[PDB]
RNA sequence: UUAAUAGGGACGGUCGGGGGCAUCAGUAUUCAAUUGUCAGAGGUGAAAUUCUUGGAUUUAUUGAAGACUAACUACUGCGAAAGCAUUUGCCAAGGACGUUUUCAUUAAUCAAGAACGAAACUAUGCCGACUAGGGAUCGGGUGGUGUUUUUUUAAUGACCCACUCGGCACCUUACGAGAGGAGUAUGGUCGCAAGGCUGAAACUUAAAGGAA
């Protein structure tokens, strides 16, 4: 069972589905909601994320990977820490496509102390 | 009354009810819709019974 | 501050939520929310010029019922405030005599019976 | 009750009602006087002398045991301070803060506390000048 | 297939209400084949997947559910988090201002008189909003959550929320008019050097006589 | 002469997100260097603007810069107020408590004077020289008790209970001379204002519009 790492970045306005090797240095397939939809309003939709995950999952099967560890994240920083709708739909699509899901973790960038002025 | 005041359905049905009741004689006037609540009484209906109308026509003392 | 529609919606938000996009427009609103909203508006206008005793009158209720109704309502408020206090929830400020207006206030039409406050204690 | 502070503490000593020496105390009065003189010669202040005698020598109060206060006992034997002990410590504290303000010129808090200390010196110095314990010409720094 | 689990601590005051509802929580999670545990000794609630679990992402929603229950959100309201549309957001407000009184008054502004401002925002955004301490926890659809964040942050920067409530009402009527979809809606929207040493004190009248 | 449940100073173990100067750490943001892949990425209700096959966004490793000090964070603590939240060290300062230590009225309130020092936008509480309380909490002290703890290396706490002093608040109680709004009307004053298609009047006048 060859394992990859599925890095999903679910923003309110877009969703990235990115699968890489365990080190993360080697990109295998990066697909985005914007590439799988025709209008700018539907990039964040669950549907656009669903198409992106299916495209990635097929490519992962081509190279040889059969399982992936999921590392979902939100925009983080000073902005929202909550993943958008696409991330949840993308995670489902990978399973239905057949790839085994190994581990799911939330790796949103959480600042200790933001760059926000009290004044 | 709980339908919105400008509703055409509300205005139509309230008028039909006012038309029908006035024709029966239960209601003396057709001007106000609040009469359907305040002035609709058993006494109004009893006041259209044959003995009472005979009395008001002075056919009986 | 002088926008009648905006200010009306804010004051009437509690009734509309209890008796339910949200239909806040006058043409759209129907049902109990319409009857309660019209009464709420008419009381507000009448408060300026109408005498306090005449404008608002608590519906006649026996003592042993009304005293029971007040006791249970106050208990609900204390539970609501304690639960918010033990948590972090921030609650709207209420004057000392008046009862806080919890969600049960709007649904149950409690105020028409028990009233905003106990007038006997306010007078003294 | 504190001046220059909002504290209202009441911590203090409660002098016992009886004014005669404890029955268990069985040391000569003269011996206590010599102990007082020795400590003063070493450089201990009257406040510190009473602590040592009370803690380790059973002298509950110098006045009760010997009939005279520590200050009068020392003065009878030629030992007397330049300036009253409470005034001596107020001046030393003012010096230490002024030294600190020299190295740290941004410590506005220390500047505020110095005003309170110098104010205490002026009130205390004025009292001693009135009683003639301190010479009339004496001025702080 | 290793088991993914999440655990959340809850305050002791919240224990009594969790005990009553845990059957309902168990029943709701069983519909998704998610197992849960309530540890009253440690004061923790745990959610864990099972071998029958089929939805890979449900555990993330189950984790959010137990977090909401720990933060005093009632279960009938919180259980909506399991739905796909609903999401939960927590907005920090402690870092916007440095004056305590200015912090308190602006926070009350978010609640409004009698809670009128908060209720109006919930109705327009379809979100459950709860203002706690130095944070605002909001739950609801993603479009609503985005709006709530703007109002809450703007409130702490001296923009009265009543402007945002008006703006949301106008934007909603415009959303129902197809002709102005393309055109910009902005026109409809409402618009000597420091010295370390103190100066000397003025001597008292008695001091002059001395 | 007392040694004020007046005031000051002293000493003891403490308490603190009090102040100044150094020092340490943290993820985040921006920028930069490499690094895999390739067509969009941010943003909006839509856009516009901005970046991008010279590789943007995203991924991994690394470095630098400025700011900040999340969660723990409390109707809690410290400070005269404004204010103060990472570690360690130094410099002075401070509160309360404990004292059978010391001075002996040195005090209280204070106009003048001296030190420090975009915003608001729904609120609100009878007041006082004034009684008795209740629950909880912070710091100190005394006593009891038995669990954590532990043993001749030095240090040596946490919890429970009662009492007590001093704080931040909450909830109750006894006592007290504490001495215009909302409208209506107008033979007045001052302004603002009606109409008849435009062209088009000294011209019954073109083209083109308006209405129909
Ligand atoms: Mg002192
Ligand atoms: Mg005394
Ligand atoms: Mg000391
Ligand atoms: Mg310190
Ligand atoms: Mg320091
Ligand atoms: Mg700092
Ligand atoms: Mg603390
Ligand atoms: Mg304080
Ligand atoms: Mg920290
Ligand atoms: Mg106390």
């Amino acid at each position: 069972q060859v394992f990859g790492v599925a890095r999903i970045y679910a923003s309110f306005n877009d969703t990235f589905v990115h699968v890489t090797d365990l080190s993360g240095k080697e990109t295998i397939a990066r697909v985005t909601g914007g590439m799988k939809v025709k209008a700018d309003r539907d990039e964040s939709s669950p549907y656009a994320a669903m198409l992106a995950a299916q495209d990635v999952a097929a490519k992962c099967k081509e190279v040889g990977i059969t399982a992936v560890h999921v590392k979902i994240r939100a925009t983080g920083g000073t902005r929202t820490k909550t993943p958008g709708p696409g991330g949840q739909a993308a995670l489902r699509a990978l399973a239905r496509s057949g790839l085994r899901i190994g581990r799911i973790e939330d790796v949103t960038p959480v600042p200790s102390d933001s760059t926000r002025k009290k004044g | 009354s709980l339908l919105p005041p400008t509703d055409p359905f509300r205005r139509k049905h309230e008028q039909l009810l006012l038309d029908k009741l006035y024709a029966m004689g239960v209601l003396t006037t057709k001007s106000k819709i609040s009469d359907l609540e305040n002035k609709v009484t058993v006494s109004a209906i009893c006041r259209r019974r044959l003995p009472v109308i005979m009395h008001r026509l002075k056919m009986a003392e | 501050q002088n926008d009648l529609e905006l200010q009306q919606f804010l004051r009437e938000s509690h009734l509309l939520s209890a008796f339910n996009g949200i239909v806040y427009q006058d043409d759209q609103v129907i049902g109990k929310a319409r009857s309660r909203t019209l009464e709420m508006r008419l009381n507000r206008l009448s408060r300026v010029n109408g005498h306090q005793d005449k404008i608002n009158k608590l519906e006649k209720v026996p003592m042993h019922i009304r005293r029971g109704m007040i006791d249970k309502h106050v208990k609900r408020i204390k539970k609501y405030e304690q639960e918010a206090a033990e948590g972090g929830i921030v609650l709207s400020k209420v004057k000392k005599g008046q009862f806080r207006k919890i969600e049960s206030t709007y649904k149950k039409d409690i105020e028409r019976r028990i009233g905003g406050s106990i007038k006997a204690r306010d007078k003294e | 009750g504190r001046m220059h502070s909002a504290g209202k503490g009441i911590s203090s000593s409660a002098i016992p009602y009886s004014r005669n020496a404890p029955a268990w105390f069985k040391l000569s009065s003269e011996s206590v006087i010599e102990q007082i003189v020795k400590y003063a010669r070493k450089g201990l202040t009257p406040s510190q002398i009473g602590v040592l005698l009370r803690d380790a020598h059973g002298v509950t109060q110098a006045r009760v045991i010997t009939g005279n206060k520590i200050m009068r006992i020392l003065k009878s034997n030629g030992l007397a301070p330049e300036i009253p002990e409470d005034l001596y410590y107020l001046i030393k504290k003012a010096v230490s803060v002024r030294k600190h303000l020299e190295r740290n010129r941004k410590d506005k808090d220390a500047k505020f506390r110095l005003i309170l200390i110098e104010s205490r010196i002026h009130r205390l110095a004025r009292y001693y000048r009135t009683v003639a314990v301190l010479p009339p010409n004496w001025k702080y720094e | 297939a290793e088991e993914s689990s999440f655990m959340t601590l809850f305050p002791k005051y919240r224990e009594s209400y969790l005990k009553t509802i845990w059957n309902d929580v168990t029943r709701a999670l069983d519909k998704h084949n998610i197992a849960c545990v309530l540890d009253l000794v440690e004061g923790s609630m745990t959610v864990k997947t099972t071998r029958k679990t089929y939805d890979p992402a449900i555990i993330l929603k189950a984790r959010d559910l137990i977090k909401l229950l720990a933060r005093s959100v009632p279960f009938p309201q919180a259980v909506k988090i399991l739905q796909d549309d609903m999401a939960c957001d927590v907005i920090k407000i402690g870092n916007f201002v440095t004056n305590k009184e200015r912090f308190v008054k602006r926070r009350q502004r978010l609640v409004g008189p009698n809670g009128n401002t908060l209720k109006a925002l919930e109705l327009l955004t379809k979100c459950y909003i709860l203002v706690q301490g130095n944070t605002v926890s909001a739950m609801g659809p993603f479009k609503g959550l985005k709006e709530v964040r703007r109002v809450v942050e703007d409130c702490m920067k001296n923009i009265h929320p009543i402007y945002h409530i008006k703006e949301l009402m106008i934007k909603r009527e415009l959303a129902k008019r197809p002709e102005l979809a393309n055109e910009d809606w902005s026109r409809f929207l409402p618009m000597k050097v420091y010295t370390p040493f103190p100066p000397a004190q003025l001597p008292r009248k008695v001091d002059l006589e001395i």
